[PDB]
Parts: C-alpha cells; sequence; structure tokens
C-alpha cells in the first residue's frame, strides 16, 4: 500500500467488512453535506 | 538517586550463553517492566525486547532473557560477528518519577 | 515508515540558548508520546525530557531542570526542546526519541528512534 497517499490530517475515518466472473456495482451520490 | 547498573563489558566466545546483567532496586526494577535497547557503533539504538521477555518482530531469539528480584538479565546465543554492540536497560521509576537508563555494556565476539 | 527529522543542530557558545525542533512523518502524531533522549560521546544514553499527547510534560532529569523547555505542536507535527544556558556538559547527540503509549510512565517501551543531531558546546 500506500502508494496512493502521501501526507495528511484526517477529520474523518470508518472501518468495515469489505465491500464485495463477478459484476460489482456501486451508486456514489453526495446530497446535503 | 538509584542509578541501573549494568556491566561496564562482556566477551564470550561464539555460541555460549552471554548473561548481561541490569541491576537495580524495588523502585526501579522490583516495580516495573524493563526493556531492552541495541546499538551498534554509528547508530540509533533499536528496540530489542520489552514486557522483560517479549520480543519485537526481528528481534534475536537468541538474544531473550527474563530476571526476578531487583534485577534483570538478557540471555544471547549463536553470537555472530555482527552482533557486537551497545545494550541499554531501560526502566521507568515510581517514585522519583524519571525514565533511568543502563550504563551499557559492549560485546565482543572473540 | 516513521522517519523522525531532527534539526537546530550545529556549535552553540557556552553560553547562548537553541531550539531543537524534532519532526515526524508516517504515523498519527497526538496519539503518542514523544520523548528527547541524549547521548555524550562515548557514553550511554541520559533521558533528557519527555512529553505525552496533552502537550503535558513529565518531568526533566534532575541536571537539566529550569533550563530545557519542552513543547509540541500536533497541528506542525513536530517537538521542540528549548535549551537555555547551556553548558560545557550539555555537548551530546539528540535522538528525537518515541513512546508507543500516550501516558509514559508506566514502564515503557521507545520503539522508533530518530537519527539525532550533534550539538556542540565549546569555544
Ligand atoms: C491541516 O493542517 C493545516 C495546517 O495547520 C490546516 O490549515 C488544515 O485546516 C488542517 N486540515 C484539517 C481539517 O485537518
Amino acid at each position: 500500500f500506500r502508494v496512493y497517499s502521501s501526507a495528511n490530517n484526517c477529520t474523518f475515518e470508518y472501518v468495515s467488512q469489505p465491500f464485495l466472473k463477478n459484476l460489482r456495482e456501486f451508486v456514489f451520490k453526495n446530497i446535503d453535506g | 538517586q538509584s542509578v541501573l547498573t549494568q556491566p561496564p563489558s562482556v566477551s564470550a566466545a561464539p555460541g555460549q550463553k552471554v548473561a548481561i546483567s541490569c541491576s537495580g532496586s524495588t523502585s526501579n526494577i522490583g516495580d516495573n517492566f524493563v526493556s531492552w535497547y541495541q546499538q551498534f557503533p554509528g547508530t540509533a539504538p533499536k528496540l530489542l525486547l520489552y514486557d522483560d521477555a517479549r520480543r519485537p518482530s526481528g528481534i534475536p531469539d537468541r538474544f531473550s532473557g527474563s530476571k526476578s528480584g531487583t534485577s534483570a538479565t538478557l540471555g544471547i546465543t549463536g553470537l555472530q560477528t555482527g552482533d557486537e554492540a551497545v545494550y541499554f536497560c531501560s526502566t521507568w521509576d515510581n517514585s522519583l518519577n524519571v525514565v533511568l537508563f543502563g550504563g551499557g555494556t559492549k560485546l565482543t565476539v572473540l | 515508515e516513521v522517519q523522525l527529522v531532527e534539526s537546530g543542530g550545529g556549535l552553540v557558545q557556552p553560553g547562548r540558548s537553541l531550539t531543537l525542533s524534532c519532526g515526524a512523518s508516517g504515523f498519527t502524531f497526538e496519539d503518542y508520546a514523544m520523548h528527547w533522549v541524549r547521548q555524550a560521546p562515548g557514553k550511554g544514553l541520559e533521558w533528557v525530557s519527555g512529553i505525552d499527547w496533552n502537550s503535558g510534560v513529565i518531568g526533566y532529569a534532575d541536571s537539566v531542570k529550569g533550563r530545557f523547555i519542552i513543547s509540541r505542536d500536533n497541528a506542525k507535527n513536530s517537538l521542540y526542546l528549548h535549551m537555555r544556558s547551556l553548558t560545557a556538559e550539555d555537548t551530546a547527540l539528540y535522538y528525537c526519541a518515541k513512546d508507543v503509549y500516550s501516558e509514559s510512565g508506566s514502564g515503557s517501551y521507545y520503539d522508533y528512534w530518530g537519527q539525532g543531531t550533534l550539538v556542540t558546546v565549546s569555544s
């Protein structure tokens, strides 16, 4: 890992189970904050 | 002011078991945990133990050891010619409230 | 991934003050209670100062009480040690050590150590 990010001061953070010849799908919508 | 008391120097042939004794008192070692640090010449000291027995990942298994009472001890085997270094015993103090450190013992491979 | 950068290292005269300003990288700063440990050449380690996650100092060594002031900023990810009124014995190399805990004094183990900087005090 660590190839993407370089440095950061974090505000929100969240962790959970993994999201997932197979077909994933997602809808990302950002409304009202 | 109690002070940790390591041996000034140690020498042993390769293969044998090497004992490094850090001696103190009840306030320092008799009540809390002691950790041990490894320093090569011209290097920043690094972790070699903690919790008096346990080892950080990579910590030489050959170097391990726990002791009770007012003293702590480190045991070493398979002394490679690279294992020549200085070993520090680190300790906290419950009464004076300042971290104490060992004098430092240097290991020689004959 | 944990690099601890130093600064403020250079010959300083017998009476002038100095500011060693360690840094940090690759880990959460305000969670971990940092330290400052010196080593005189040809000698073992000598604890100099500590600090916690709330920047509430732990206490200074007996020889340097009232002349060293340790502080930190968790925003600028730094840890400063403003030496005041140096002397001959204060020459050493100063590692910006680290502690795994945030309370520093239940018998802690200092994991990551910076490469340190050399402060020499001579005329
Ligand atoms: C990160 O740090 C910079 C400098 O203190 C500050 O301007 C910025 O607001 C911070 N970002 C957050 C929200 O963590």
